[PDB]
């Protein structure tokens, strides 16, 4: 599922970004940082809510995850 | 008619830095989130709000990223970023 | 027909000041949502440091000083001065009144 | 008989709830005692960088011809503002977007 | 004339520890003060994270079961699943005893 | 009879539950909370000293000192993590020269 | 004028620990700003806890909480 | 003709030797000077603890370092064997403190 981020989709992230001019091989690599980057979120996320005994991962969830990494996110609780 | 190699480029960047909508479409966003956490824990169900939380994080981090990264292919005297590029931003940031 | 938790929320404070500051301007449920987690962020941050102040200084109150003194260390200058001067004028008027 | 009942905000002269900050202060497990006037000044500094930020976005939003604060015009606010982007530098604004900004270079 | 004002510190313990991992091993003052703030940080990260937890799920005691997820939130990879283990052991071993 | 005797443990039980009690984390503390602290604690002091002890011979020295602390954080790739934003005084930094500046 | 005291030298001797093979002439001037900012900043902040002490000296632990508050922590000085 | 190292050689013996040492590389009196000096912009008559100094001290070399190392890494990411402010600013503009 990590195809599904495609090419226009990482071209656009990079224009808003102020990127020009993209390589071939940009694709690939920020298909991996962007695995990991989810990877460790979403490891976060679900050690929160197995300490609160839930089946449903919640908004809450994320942003103390995203919190804890000093990436804390606005407009969600 | 024939836009020069980089009109087209540079009117992307003022489009999308005038806009805020998500960049990624939602649905594979969400299988790739579904899939990464299969690995943590099964049968895990999500909220709509978290899933539009995190696609939120990962597009700014991306979009930081990406800033850093071009800034990194200009030190360079280049105007197209490589992966390089991208290993250098995250080796400063502190993340690799 | 189960109502709805009580959630709290900032809102009707953060509409009070924007009507303050510009009457005839709105807000929409996002932008109130950032505002309140804006508040809460800010809250907790100088709550912290007024916490570990206090811990630092082995005394078990957090007094007017101690929030002062997190403010000076969180905000960025001009920020933190006219933050000092407000908490200290607002301190001041509501130990004259009562 | 018992007097009426006045707001601790309405004796501060405060738009924010002081009550409310003081029973947070109480039971958010930050000390033993909070004093009578940490949640005024508190109260007091919430509402001048709440006032700060709503100023700011509204410039904007009147800047783009809106009378409604939304997301984006708070980003812009705040990343316009070099102490406001300083506080808010690890703070991440949903759909705020970002701030117009091409390199020289690449023009 | 007077003795100075006790302050606690880690050092027996972590020299007790040094003992048991190198028996002929010994340790400097700078280290063991490195090795006490260490410690101390530690502590620090674990209660914090396991308060926070407590507060988000809206509980009054922190226990080993807040701790535990404090720790697998703090420590990377097989640092976080050896101290689980490690400290599961202890507390079966407490609740085994008295 | 200590605490720490009963869960097997040489870090202080009841030090740390006092401290858990006087931190100002919450309202209560629970009985296990303290025990599983001071395993961590005693685990992981474990391995920092385990490591050290290990630079400390590679070195021809019998006591520890801070360059042999810093040696074993930085070479343990969790402990590295864990550490990350953490500067040890008098540590110094681990013997890396590019690969570019080589004669 | 105590800017000046941070010397040549020592500039290069704490880029080659760095691992630095070869420095420019206006590193210098530079490196010594941004140690300026730094200590300017760290030092600010220690005398805000200071202060908050009601003490007329800086001490070792306030200069440790103010690096704690940077995300500098620092081992070995309490 | 007198013995002469090439240029670069002495250079790396300069990186071993300061990487295989701890001690600090600044002369202590000019950096307590300068603590000094900046300190008197924020309260005079301000004195300090020499371990305060010295964890100053101890701080800023290893900030520089660290900001030293990141130079290092931007100067060859630009096939570049010298260091220039241009990588300074690159690295402090990366890292966020520009």
């Amino acid at each position: 599922n990590i195809q599904g981020i495609t090419k226009p989709a990482i071209r656009r992230l990079a224009r808003r970004g102020g990127v020009k001019r993209i390589s071939g091989l940009i694709y690939e690599e920020t298909r991996g940082v962007l695995k990991v980057f989810l990877e460790n979120v979403i490891r976060d996320a679900v050690t929160y809510t197995e300490h609160a005994k839930r089946k449903t991962v919640t908004a809450m969830d994320v942003v103390y995850a995203l919190k804890r990494q000093g990436r804390t996110l606005y407009g969600f609780g | 008619h024939r836009y020069r190699p980089g009109t087209v480029a540079l009117r992307e960047i003022r489009r999308y830095q005038k806009s805020t909508e998500l960049l990624i479409r939602k649905l594979p966003f969400q299988r790739l989130v579904r899939e990464i956490a299969q690995d943590f824990k099964t049968d895990l169900r999500f909220q709509s709000s978290a899933v539009m939380a995190l696609q939120e994080a990962s597009e700014a981090y991306l979009v930081a990223l990406f800033e850093d990264t071009n800034l990194c292919a200009i030190h360079a005297k280049r105007v197209t970023i490589m992966p390089k590029d991208i290993q250098l931003a995250r080796r400063i940031r502190g993340e690799r | 027909k189960r109502r709805k938790t009580r959630k709290e929320s900032y809102a009707i404070y953060v509409y009070k000041v924007l009507k303050q500051v510009h009457p005839d301007t709105g807000i929409s449920s996002k932008a109130m949502s950032i505002m309140n987690s804006f508040v809460n962020d800010v809250f907790e941050r100088i709550a912290g440091e007024a916490s570990r102040l206090a811990h630092y200084n082995k005394r078990s109150t957090i007094t007017s000083r101690e929030i002062q003194t997190a403010v000076r260390l969180l905000l960025p200058g001009e920020l933190a001065k006219h933050a000092v001067s407000e908490g200290t004028k607002a301190v001041t008027k509501y130990t004259s009144a009562k | 008989t018992r007097a009426k009942a006045k707001t601790r905000s309405s004796r501060a002269g405060l738009q924010f709830p002081v009550g409310r900050v003081h029973r947070l202060l109480r039971k958010g497990n930050y000390a033993e005692r909070v004093g009578a006037g940490a949640p005024v000044y508190l109260a007091a500094v919430l509402e001048y960088l709440t006032a700060e930020i709503l100023e700011l976005a509204g410039n904007a939003a009147r800047d783009n011809k809106k009378t409604r604060i939304i997301p984006r015009h708070l980003q812009l606010a705040v990343r316009n503002d070099e102490e406001l982007n300083k506080l808010l530098g690890r703070v991440t604004i949903a759909q705020g977007g970002v701030l117009p900004n091409i390199q020289s270079v690449l023009l």
